[PDB]
């Protein structure tokens, strides 16, 4: 946010240089702590409008463009099995915790469930997160394997 | 119809079937008709020893892409 000093004795007129001929300046709201140091007392605030250009915004996109030779690169086919086995074991444990959760939920009152899973692993969002993450990783692995097996040959 | 059904059955089961047994297996009467029928089915008659010899979707790719589409469309 830019600033520019108040004039001087225009406070005698009390008309700090601000003619509200448009709403475009009044939309911005002065900060709280900024007024503590004095905002409308010594330097009327200004507006800030970053103006872009088609060339610049087109091509700053390149910061999130991966290398072309990385999409078809399958990673080592041992980690993709250890990860699956670990995810399956975690799924088994989380399902057991889900069973005990459902068992315990029968005799709990809402004033506790509103704060029950604050400090302990909620064994439902973990299950959904593990399922979604492993399914996404697995689908990507399948598609990469098949695509390279067909196109590369 | 009976004879061609039996021919279809025999094309896959027997290997190196002598023609003399073929003559009675196919319910024929004389060897000449048996040989003619075998020639119609294009079986070799080497020393009367007939040697029979003889879309849904793209795998991996289509299934994986369809799973991804089904997951992300409903989102």
């Amino acid at each position: 946010d830019a600033f520019r000093l108040i004039d001087t004795g225009a406070l005698i007129n009390n008309l700090e240089p601000r003619q509200t001929t448009s709403n475009t300046g009044l939309l911005n709201k002065a900060n709280i702590q900024a007024l503590i140091h004095g905002l409308n007392r010594h330097y009327y605030s200004l507006n800030i409008d970053y103006h872009k250009t088609a060339k610049e915004t087109k091509m700053l996109m390149n910061l999130h463009k991966e290398q072309w030779q990385s999409g078809l690169k399958m990673y080592d086919y041992e980690e993709k099995e250890e990860s699956n086995l670990a995810a399956t074991k975690s799924m088994v444990k989380i399902a057991e915790q889900y069973s005990k959760r459902i068992e315990e939920e029968k005799e709990l009152t809402e004033e506790e469930l509103k704060t029950r899973y604050v400090g302990r692993q909620d064994p439902k969002k973990h299950l959904s997160e593990t399922a979604d993450e492993t399914l996404e990783n697995n689908i990507v692995s399948v598609l990469t394997a098949g695509v390279n097996s067909v196109a590369i040959k | 119809a009976i004879r061609d059904e039996i021919a279809k059955n025999t094309e896959l089961s027997y290997d190196f079937l002598p023609l003399s047994n073929i003559k009675a297996l196919l319910f024929f009467n004389n060897e000449k008709e048996t040989e003619k029928f075998a020639l119609e089915r294009n079986w070799p008659i080497v020393n009367s020893k007939v040697y029979f010899n003889n879309d849904q979707k793209t795998n991996i790719i289509e299934k994986a892409m369809d799973y991804a589409i089904s997951i992300e469309n409903i989102v």
